[PDB]
RNA sequence: ACAGGAUAACCGCUGAAAGCAUCUAAGCGGGAAACCUCUUCCAAGACCAGGCUUCUCACCCUCUAGGAGGGAUAAGGCCCCC
RNA sequence: AUGGUUUGGCACCUCGAUGUCGGCUCGUCGCAUCCUGGGGCUGGAGCAGGUCCCAAGGGUUGGGCUGUUCGCCCAUUAAAGCGGCACGCGAGCUGGGUUUAGAACGUCGUGAGACAGUUCGGUCUCUAUCCGCCGCGCGCGUCAGAAGCUUGAGGAAACCUGUC
RNA sequence: GGGGAUAAGCUCCGUGCGUCGAGAGGGAAACAGCCCAGAUCGCCGGCUAAGGCCCCUAAGCGUGUGCUAAGUGGAAAAGGAU
C-alpha cells in the first residue's frame, strides 16, 4: 500500500527492458531477471521511474503489490551500488583467509572449513577476524552469510562464533 | 520449543503470527518461543 | 468405540432423517 | 568400466605371504574368453558385451547357436553369458571376436564373483532358515525338530506370505563381494582369488571387479 | 422389438484427446464415455462398441489443491508390512502415463468387459503417437447448454 | 557401503497485507539411521503376455472345395540308455 | 477428552462342546520410543544430563527364587522398551499350576460333607477335503514352429553397534 | 420418566405413536425395526414420493448472486489464536 503506491527512482545508465510482465534491468553491474505474475500491470512511469498497478483491492492484489515494488527497488538498487554484508569472527585463535575466490575458516574443529564460491558473489577479507560478502542478489548475499553463520553451534558465555557486524549477540554465565 | 495447545504473549515482546498453518510465539527471549501442536 | 461411533454418526445422514435402529 | 571374464572353479588350497601369514585362496581358470556380440543403445537399448567359454565338438552345437556363432564369424562355446555395462566408456574396449586374458587385474584388485550354488535338496526350517527347534526331552511328543507355530487364531486366519519353511534351498544365482586376489598366474591363465567362491568344483563363476571398490 | 447390436454391425474410430493443462477428471471422464460408448445411440452394456483413444501430453497433466504432493497413492504386495505408496509428483517424474490409466480405469467397470475395454486405451507420455495411419479424430471436450 | 534426489522436526535468506516487523502469503535454500534410487535375488502367465538374434523358412490326400480335416516332414524336442 | 490393556457394568452369538494360567518354538503389527540417528530450551561452563518435537530401519542378553505373569537380586550391556493379534499360537509341544475321582492338616457343620485355605499324586485323540503358505511339475497361451542372450514394471533379503 | 455415572445395542413403566414380529419393493455403500410406500396376475406403456443427476450409476462437469483455501466437505471436547 503506502509502499506499493510508490514510484521507483531511476538513475541514468539503467536500462529497464518490459517485456510484458517479465522484467529485465541492465547496469553496469549486470543484466539481473524478474518475472511477476499474470494479475498485477508494472507500468513504466514516464518521469523516469516504475510503477506497478492493481485491478483489484483484495487480499492478494494487496499482499503482492508493495512485494514486487519492493524486489524492483532493490533490484535496480543493486545493479546501481550492489550489496556488501560485513561479518566478523570473534574467538580465541579462529581465523579466516580466502584462496583465491574461495574462503577458508579455522573454527576449532579437526578440520578446516571452506566454501564453494557460486555464480554472483565474491569474498572479500579485510584482517583474518573480518571480511565481507559483495554480491547483487540479496537473497543470495544473505543466504551465504548466514550459511556461514550456522557453522559454529552458537556460544553465549564466552563469545565465539561468526556474527553480522552489528549482531548484538546475547549472553549468559556459567560461573563455576 | 514449548508446544501446547495453549499458547499466548506472556512479555510485552511476544509476537503472535501463523506459519504453514501453525501457530507459533515468536520473540527475542527464547524461553517464550512456542507453538501449537 | 470406533465402531460404535461410526454407526451412531452414519444416522445422521441425508436419507435416514437423524434416526437409525440401535442407534 | 568395469572388467569382467568367465572362467572354471577348481577347487582351494593354501599358499603364504611375505608376513609368513597364510590365505585361503580359491583357484579360477579364466580361459580365453571370447566376445561374441554386443548390446548398444542404438540396437537394444542397453550397454552391455557378451561373452563365450569353453569348447564343443563341431556337431554338438545346435544350428542356430551355429548361426550366432558364424554370424559374428567366430567359433562355437559352451557357455555365453552377458556382462551389463555402462555406456561408450565400456563398450569403446571391446572388439568382436578378441581374446580376452586374465592380466586385466593385478594382485590386491578387489572382485566379485557370481555363481550357481551348491544343491541341498528339499531342506527342512532347521537348515534353511536356522530356527532353534524344540527340545529333545522334557515330555516331547514327537516335535524333536520341526518348526513349531505359524500364525494366529481368527485373525488374519491366513498365513502371512513369506512365511518360512521346508523347500528346496540350493540351486541359485549367488554374488560373494570384496574378495582380494592374492596372484595372477599368466602361464596358465589361472587366478588366485583369496576367500570361498560359490559353486561346485566344475562349474561356472564370472568375476567381476568389484562395485564398492572399481 | 428392441434393436440389439449382431456380429456384424460395429463401426469402430480412433479419437484422440490433447492434455495440455486440462483437468484430469474432466479428461478420464471423457474417455470413460468413450471407450464405454454411451455417445452413440447403438449403446449395449452386454457390447464393447466404443471408441479408440490416445492421450498425448500426458505429463502436462495439472491438477489443483495440494494433490501434486499431499496426495497419495497406495499400492499392496499381499506380504506383510509391503504398503507402500508415492505422491503425484514423484509418480509424473517416474512414469506419467500411470497417473491417467489409473484415473481412468476407476471411472469404468471392473468386470470382464471393463478388462477388454483397457486394451482400447493408448497413452503417451509426450504429443505423439505411432498411429496416424488410422488418422485419428481430435476430441474437444465440450458441454452442452440446455 | 560410499555417494545422490525429494523430505519430517528444525535453522534460514529476500518480503508484503499491516509505513517498521514476520522462514510465506508469491518465490529460493540447507536438513535424519525413516522415504526413492544405489547394494544381492526373482521376474514378460508384466494379457500393454516385451526386445535384440539365428536356423528351418516346404510336401500330400480327402470332405466338394465350405472352411476345415487327415497324413509324412525339416529346425528342434521327447521317450528308451550311461 | 483420548486409548480400550486393567478390576468391573449389560448379558447380545456360542452349553446337540468356541479346549482354559504360564513356559517353548515361530512370528508379524502399532508408537504413547530403551539404545543408536537429527534437533529446540535450560537454574546447559566442559564431561554427564533434565524436559520437549520429529523419527519404527535395525537391535532390544544370559542367570538364581517362585508353577507362577508381575517382581526382587547378581554380572554385563550401546540398550537391557511398552502393548495388540481368542490376555497371538495345544488338528504345533509341554502339563508344573488350576478344575474329576484317592489322602491328610486347620476352620465350619451333630452328620453326610464343604472352603476364591493348604498339602503329595493324577491318560492331552485325529491318515489334511477346501482356503492359505513354502517349493516343484504337466498343459495351453503370447497369429508360423523353434534355440540361445536378456531389458525391467513390480516384489522380496539385508540394514545392528562397541572399544582404544 | 425412574434405577445407573443423569454410561451402556443396559434394565423397568406410560403412549387410538410407529414400524419389525407376520411385510416384500425403492433409498440409506452392504444393514429385521430409519425415510417413502402397504405386492390380485400379465405389458419391451406413462406420471410421481423419499432420494439424487462428473464417470462407475439412468438423470444437470444445470441458471443467479455471495462464502470456503481447510481436501473443510468426507467424526469430536475444555480451551488457544491478528
Amino acid at each position: 500500500s503506502r509502499i506499493g503506491k510508490q514510484p521507483v527512482p531511476v538513475p541514468s545508465g539503467v536500462d529497464v527492458t518490459i517485456n510484458g510482465q517479465n522484467l529485465s534491468v541492465k547496469g553496469p553491474k549486470g543484466t539481473l531477471t524478474l518475472d511477476v505474475a499474470e494479475p498485477i500491470s508494472v507500468s513504466r512511469a514516464e518521469d523516469g521511474a516504475i510503477v506497478v498497478t492493481r485491478p483489484d483491492d483484495e487480499r492478494r492484489s494487496r499482499s503482492l503489490h508493495g512485494l514486487s515494488r519492493t524486489l524492483i527497488a532493490n533490484l535496480v538498487t543493486g545493479v546501481t551500488e550492489g550489496y556488501t554484508q560485513k561479518m566478523e569472527i570473534f574467538g580465541v585463535g579462529y581465523r579466516v583467509q580466502l584462496k583465491g575466490q574461495n574462503l577458508e575458516f579455522a573454527l576449532g574443529y579437526s578440520h578446516p572449513v571452506l566454501i564453494e564460491a557460486p555464480e554472483g558473489i565474491t569474498f572479500a577479507v579485510e584482517s583474518p577476524t573480518k571480511f565481507s560478502v559483495s554480491g547483487i542478489d540479496k537473497q543470495k548475499v544473505g543466504q551465504i552469510s548466514a550459511v556461514i553463520r550456522r557453522l559454529r553451534r552458537p556460544d553465549p558465555y564466552k563469545g565465539k562464533g561468526v556474527r553480522y557486524e552489528g549482531e548484538q549477540i546475547r549472553r549468559k554465565v556459567g560461573k563455576t | 520449543m514449548k508446544v501446547n495447545p495453549s499458547v499466548k504473549p506472556i512479555c510485552d515482546k511476544c509476537r503472535v503470527i501463523r506459519r504453514h498453518g501453525r501457530v507459533m510465539v515468536i520473540c527475542s527471549d527464547p524461553r517464550h518461543k512456542q507453538r501449537q501442536g | 468405540a470406533k465402531r460404535g461411533r461410526k454407526k451412531r454418526d452414519r444416522k445422521h445422514s441425508k436419507a435416514n432423517h437423524g434416526k437409525r435402529p440401535n442407534a | 568400466a568395469r572388467k569382467g571374464i568367465l572362467g572354471t572353479k577348481l577347487g582351494m588350497t593354501q599358499v603364504f605371504d611375505e608376513n609368513n601369514k597364510v590365505v585361503p585362496v580359491t583357484v579360477v581358470k579364466a580361459g580365453p574368453n571370447v566376445v561374441t556380440r554386443i548390446r548398444t543403445t542404438e540396437r537394444d537399448g542397453y550397454s552391455a558385451v557378451q561373452l563365450a567359454y569353453g569348447e564343443i565338438s563341431p556337431r554338438k552345437v545346435i544350428k542356430p547357436v551355429a548361426g550366432q556363432f558364424a554370424a559374428a564369424g567366430v567359433n562355437p562355446r559352451r557357455h555365453v553369458a552377458e556382462l551389463r555395462l555402462d555406456d561408450e566408456a565400456a563398450v569403446a574396449e571391446y572388439e568382436v571376436g578378441q581374446e580376452l586374458t586374465a592380466e586385466i587385474f593385478s594382485d590386491g584388485a578387489y572382485v566379485d564373483v557370481t555363481g550357481t550354488s551348491k544343491g541341498k535338496g528339499f531342506a527342512g526350517t532347521m537348515k534353511r532358515h536356522g530356527f532353534r527347534g524344540q527340545g529333545a526331552a522334557h515330555g516331547a511328543q514327537a516335535v524333536h525338530r520341526r518348526p513349531g507355530s505359524i500364525g494366529g487364531c481368527a485373525t488374519p486366519g491366513r498365513v502371512f506370505k513369506g512365511t518360512r519353511m521346508s523347500g528346496r534351498m540350493g540351486n541359485d544365482r549367488v554374488t560373494t563381494q570384496n574378495l582380494k586376489v592374492h596372484k595372477v598366474d599368466a602361464e596358465n591363465g589361472v587366478l588366485l582369488i583369496k576367500g570361498a567362491i560359490p559353486g561346485r568344483n566344475g562349474g561356472l563363476v564370472v568375476v567381476r571387479s568389484a562395485i564398492k571398490r572399481g | 422389438p428392441t434393436y440389439t447390436p449382431k456380429a456384424g454391425d460395429t463401426t469402430r474410430s480412433w479419437y484422440v484427446i490433447d492434455a495440455s493443462d486440462v483437468v484430469l477428471g474432466r479428461l478420464a471422464s471423457a474417455a470413460a464415455t468413450l471407450l464405454r460408448g454411451k455417445h452413440k445411440p447403438t449403446f449395449t452394456p452386454n457390447v464393447d462398441g466404443g471408441d479408440f483413444v490416445i492421450v498425448i501430453n500426458a505429463d502436462k497433466i495439472a491438477v489443483s489443491g495440494d494433490k501434486l504432493t499431499k496426495k497419495f497413492a497406495y499400492r499392496h504386495s499381499g506380504y506383510p508390512g509391503g504398503l507402500r505408496k508415492r505422491t503425484i509428483g514423484e509418480l509424473l517424474e517416474k512414469h506419467p502415463t500411470r497417473v491417467v490409466e489409473n484415473a481412468i480405469i476407476g471411472m469404468l467397470p471392473h468386470n470382464k468387459l471393463g478388462r477388454q475395454i483397457q486394451k482400447k486405451l493408448k497413452v503417451y507420455a509426450g504429443p505423439d503417437h505411432p498411429h496416424a495411419a488410422q488418422q485419428p479424430i481430435p476430441f474437444e471436450i465440450k458441454q452442452v447448454a440446455q
